[PDB]
């Protein structure tokens, strides 16, 4: 579980699936936006 | 060599997948020129086109 | 339609969070989690009013979890067949009328309004209207609808109306 | 089977509690009022906001003295709880428009009886 | 038992039988004309000039707002001639019933050198249109004048209240003017403000909001009282020209309020407000005061950006909208390419916000600004110096900034954002065939002809 | 077919009856002259960019100048010796030994070792760069001295094979499918927006500031 | 694509190739205008017909 206070999803919550070189697919259950399901950059997170 | 100088085509191509394709259409045009020395073929001819 | 009713939900509460917040942690939990949801029985959650009172924890067996039974007094929005309510008409397009039912968006077809209200998508802002005018159904403006339909997309619900009155809605 | 039309509800929604626009914006008002106070707190959500934008553009009378008035001017009638709230929240103009409105109401009371009631609402109305 | 009854939906409508699939096989007129959302009927000589007039102004003639570089690799602005070029393709498509190919090759002739197949196809869209917009107005004329009869019943039934206007060529010649449906919804919006409430009960005999607030206390009266109509005040905008003298009315706003006061609006000053919102909204759904404020914006629209933290966070060096997160005053004639529809993206996105404002915002040397309000002012204005005249003019700047910042701002940068997304979009199809068109150019393969039966039946491929 | 007039039999067209046809009469003609000729372009093969976009999908807006990238470190390219500058050898006083200047070794006992191990060909020479792939299969090539903002002297003092290094594309050539690229953290920075894409004419420096 | 599949399907049914345009007008029973527009557009090679 890690937190997205800013980026491409300000105040955003989900729990990480899929990594990449600079992404990270996350995944929550809240959301209806694409099914529940979001991406955004990997620097550009935090460990909550 | 062997399918190529039993079937004898107009002109082999190549998928555009990565650059692996540049070997392979080396590797082709290097099998035409060895054919062609002795004139079992008369130059066939190798592309790449793309593979979408 | 919005209402005010007691509902309860059963959270467990990891052992970390033992000290003197420990009913307020309750809270915020039964807050974070009971709000802005959905369920097929009680509809969609707006927010939570108050919570009536906190259960006695029970520590399980083997479990550091203990479980706290609370109930809260919270609202909840779960349209039904048949009511009608207001709302904004959000977007107009040919193949409908989009609006937004508060925590809901509904959509209204072409064959449900009148044989009046053509087609306008050659302009900027598309907008039916009533064959001669006389009536703007644009975005940023007050309709009502009356539900002919519901349903719920996993904790989404989404109604459908129909037109062709005139005396609840734009007069 | 489920229709407000014939009055029929599920058990658990039967013991509701009848809320109003102005009732559940002025919650959510002093949700708002309360919450943004307090730092280091989560703040409100998307649904908050467009609850809240959604009923601050139907907001009949602000006046919560003026939503106990009606409420209790409506209460004294023999209407069940569902027909509070929509009536409360519609304020139509006269009694034949009030009947074909609620179905319900089509020979359930007089038209006088209903025009007035329609009257003292737009007149309390702010 | 049918086959229908068997078969499912699916295959049989991938196979082709319905009643409809049979009627296209059937009737004559090529496939595509049929398939067509609007039929394609007839037209004579009289509707063919002025579609293809109408054609060849908002199809070729009419630039785009946008910085839009033409790009045509099938091949530069035309000239008349091309109307009576596209006057004939229009013909041939309509009473001969010939496609665009057929007309293009066959036909070439007459369409070329200003046509080209492209062209014709474009010809072919705006006819749609034009037929659309034809069918419209038409019905608008019958059921206005249906409105119309409606309205002297109402009359002869038995002085008139105010809100009761009489119209006639006055509105009827607006309508049968209208040019595009921009003025279509124009004179839509006209016609509620003043009759938003006669197709209830005109329907129901037939078969048988806030402005509404203000037409039942009474307020249309200090509508009226309060200075020009709509209509002198739209043809003031456009002249830029007092030609209508402003009306002022022997006591002071405030004073000659108060009659008017009803529970609703409880003191002279609810009444005010509610008059000044009325007129607000009289001066924002005018036709004339639209068309020169839409024409005002498509001159002059200053374009602002500005990144919430979700935008101010995401959009790094690589993002795509790393060119434009933060803008300060962009003048919309320089949008170039898709430029525009990637900011509604991320605004869509919820990264960017987008301000689209016929002023400028956030400029130090203010000096001879003058906004848009401030000119209109002076259209509305008394030129007298006592408190009555003073006070009026305070009311109407009031009304005017209202019908401005609440109505008009707001819909004109809605309809100028549409415009600027519809022709990115354009754009990008145009890009997409043009790239269909390069891929499917290619000829086939052929072998070192320099050195037949292979030829005759196909060169054979290893891949 | 050539020599025939067409005009005239246009105007003769057109005086009888059938309108303007002397594009019609010439395309009849052009058609004569060899039924249906495939008016499409010759076949082509795929030139230098073409093949560069195909085979590894980067367009110029993805892949330009200035860009950042993630590569990994997988050779090293060296500067061998001569064949008769064995006389450059020092006597090292750091370590108290000779020491050749190619592969910078200050462990031979004598000028005699210093020349066996040239014989030898021992000697991988002076390093020139670090060799990288990117995920397109590109290659990537970074100089020592654009190697990191400190002085540097062979790669053996930072990264190695099979590590992840993020570096900024300098230079790119295409008929060789190769980027000189640099990974100073200088560079990556940006300190002064050298290598960043053009913003817009109307950016809003005052309102990021 | 629903009056070329109808096109089609008539040939194979007739079990007869396409030996000239008239044909689409008097076993196809094709309209005047549809033979208007279709028919400067479907080559009949008469090299590789051979018989009729």
């Amino acid at each position: 579980i890690v937190k997205v206070i800013d980026g491409p999803h300000s105040g955003r919550e989900g729990e990480i699936r899929h990594l990449f070189r600079s992404f990270a697919f996350l995944h929550c259950k809240k959301l209806v936006e694409n099914g529940g399901m979001f991406v955004c950059k990997t620097r550009h997170l935090v460990l909550a | 060599k062997k399918f190529l100088l039993n079937k004898k085509p107009h002109v082999v191509t190549v998928a555009g997948e990565n650059r692996d394709a540049q070997m392979l259409i080396e590797d082709v045009k290097r099998i035409v020129h060895e054919l062609d020395q002795g004139q079992q073929l008369s130059s066939i001819g190798v592309e790449l086109v793309d593979n979408e | 339609m919005f209402y005010h009713i007691s509902l309860e939900h059963e959270i467990l509460l990891h052992p970390r969070y033992f000290g003197p917040n420990l009913l307020n942690t309750v809270k915020q939990k039964l807050f974070t989690e009971v709000e802005g949801t959905c369920t097929g029985k009680y509809g969609f959650v707006i927010a939570v009013t108050t919570i009536d009172n906190i259960g006695a924890g029970v520590i399980q067996p083997g479990r550091g979890f203990v479980l706290y039974p609370v109930k809260y007094k919270a609202i909840v929005f779960r349209p039904f067949k048949g009511e009608v309510v207001d709302a904004v008409v959000t977007q107009v397009n040919k193949v409908g009328l989009f609006t937004e039912i508060g925590p809901m968006s509904c959509f209204i077809s072409r064959h449900s309004i009148p044989s009046e209200m053509e087609f306008d998508p050659n302009s900027n802002p598309p907008c039916y209207k009533t064959m001669d005018e006389d009536i703007v159904i644009q975005q940023d403006d007050e309709i009502r609808l009356k539900i002919v339909g519901t349903r719920v997309d996993k904790n989404d619900i989404f109604a459908i109306g129909s037109l062709m009155d005139d005396y609840l809605g734009l007069v | 089977e489920e229709d407000a039309s014939q009055l029929i509800f599920p058990k658990e929604f039967e013991t509701a509690e009848t809320l109003l626009n102005s009732e559940v914006h002025m919650l959510l008002e002093h949700r708002k009022q309360q919450n943004e106070s307090a730092e280091d707190e989560q703040e409100l959500s998307e649904v908050f906001m467009k609850t809240l934008n959604y009923t601050a553009r139907f907001s009949r009378f602000k006046n919560r003295e003026t939503i106990a008035s009606v409420r209790s001017l409506l209460l004294q009638k023999k209407l069940h709880k569902f027909e509070l709230a929509c009536l409360a929240n519609l304020c139509p103009e006269t009694a034949e428009e009030s009947k074909a409105l609620i179905p319900s109401l089509e020979g359930r009371f007089e038209d006088e009886e209903l025009q007035q009631i329609l009257d003292d609402i737009q007149t309390k109305r702010s | 038992r049918s086959i229908f009854e068997m078969y499912e939906p699916s295959e049989l409508e991938s196979s082709h039988l319905t009643d409809q699939d049979n009627e296209i096989r059937a009737t004559d007129l090529p496939e595509r004309f049929q398939l067509r959302s609007i039929p394609v009927k007839g037209a004579e000589d009289d509707e063919l000039e002025e579609e293809a007039d109408w054609i060849y102004r908002n199809a070729f003639a009419t630039p785009t707002i946008s910085l839009q570089e033409s790009c045509d690799y099938l091949d530069s602005r035309k000239g008349p001639s091309t109307i009576q070029k596209i006057k004939e393709a229009l013909g041939f498509m309509r009473n001969q019933h010939f496609e665009v190919p057929f007309i293009a090759f066959y036909r070439k002739e007459y369409v070329e050198p200003e046509l080209h197949i492209n062209d014709l196809w474009r010809v072919w869209q705006w006819d749609e249109k034009w037929t659309q917009l034809r069918i419209r107005k038409e019905n608008l004329t019958r059921l206005f004048e249906k409105m119309q009869a409606y309205q002297y019943e109402q009359i002869s039934a038995d002085p008139l209240a105010d809100g009761i206007r009489a119209l006639d060529t006055t509105d009827m010649e607006r309508l049968k003017d209208v040019q595009s449906m921009d003025e279509l919804k124009d004179v839509y919006n006209h016609f509620l403000l003043y009759y938003g409430r006669d197709i209830p009960k005109m329907q129901n005999a037939a078969k048988a909001d806030m402005y509404t607030i203000c037409q039942s206390a009474g307020l249309d009266g200090l509508a009226k009282k309060f200075g020009l109509t709509p209509e002198q005040f739209g043809e003031n905008l456009r002249d830029s020209y007092q030609r209508h003298e402003t009306e002022q009315f022997p006591a002071e706003p405030l004073e000659l309020a108060k009659d008017y006061v009803c529970s609703q609006f409880p003191t002279p000053e609810a009444v005010l407000e509610g008059a000044r919102y009325m007129v607000a909204l009289q001066i924002a759904r005018e036709p004339l005061v639209r068309q020169v404020l839409r024409q005002t914006f498509q001159e002059r629209a200053k374009l602002n950006i500005t990144p919430t933290k979700k935008g101010r966070k995401d959009v790094d060096e690589a993002h795509y909208a790393y060119s434009f997160k933060y803008l300060k005053n962009k003048p919309v004639k320089e949008l170039r390419d898709d430029q525009f529809l990637k900011i509604c993206l991320a605004e869509d996105e919820g990264l960017l916000t987008t301000d689209i404002s016929i002023d400028l915002k956030g400029v130090e040397g203010y000096g001879n600004d003058q906004t848009y309000f401030e000119e209109i002012k002076q259209f509305y204005y008394r030129d007298e110096f006592s408190h009555q005249v003073q006070e009026w003019n305070r009311q109407r700047t009031m009304a005017i900034e209202r019908a401005l910042q609440q109505f008009l701002y707001v819909q004109m940068a809605k309809e100028l954002k549409n415009k600027l997304l519809a022709e990115a979009k354009e754009y990008v199809i145009k890009a997409c065939s043009r790239k269909l068109y390069n891929w499917l150019r290619v000829a086939p393969y052929r072998p070192d002809q320099q050195v037949d039966e292979n030829q005759g039946k196909g060169i054979r491929v290893l891949g | 077919l050539k020599d025939l007039d067409l005009d005239a039999f246009a105007e003769e067209l057109e005086r009888q009856g059938y309108g303007d046809k002397h594009i019609t009469l010439y395309d009849i003609r052009a058609e004569l002259s060899c039924r249906y000729k495939d008016l499409r372009t010759a076949y082509r093969s795929p030139n230098t960019e073409e093949i560069f976009n195909m085979l590894t999908k980067e367009t110029p807006e993805t892949f330009y100048i200035g860009k950042l990238i993630i590569c990994n470190v997988t050779g090293i390219a060296h500067r061998r010796p001569q064949g008769e500058s064995y006389d450059q050898a020092i006597r090292n006083d750091e370590t108290g030994l000779w020491q050749c200047p190619f592969c910078q070794q200050d462990n031979f006992p004598e000028l005699s070792e210093v020349w066996n191990h040239f014989d030898s060909g021992s000697c991988p020479g002076q390093a020139i760069g670090v060799k990288t792939r990117l995920d397109n299969g590109v290659t990537g090539f970074i100089p020592t001295k654009f190697l990191s903002d400190k002085v540097v002297k062979r790669p053996e003092e930072r990264v190695k094979v099979g590590m992840t290094v993020h570096c900024r594309i300098m230079k790119i050539d295409i008929e060789k499918f190769s980027a000189d690229l640099t990974c100073r953290t200088s560079d990556l920075m940006d300190r002064n927006n050298e290598w960043k894409l053009p913003k817009d004419t109307y950016y809003d420096f005052d309102a990021e500031a | 694509p629903r009056k070329g599949t109808h096109l089609l399907k008539i040939l194979k049914q007739n079990n007869t190739r396409l030996e000239s345009r008239t044909q689409l007008v008097t076993m196809c029973h094709m309209g005047p205008k549809v033979f208007m527009n279709c028919a400067g557009f479907l080559k009949i090679d008469t090299a590789s017909l051979g018989d009729s």
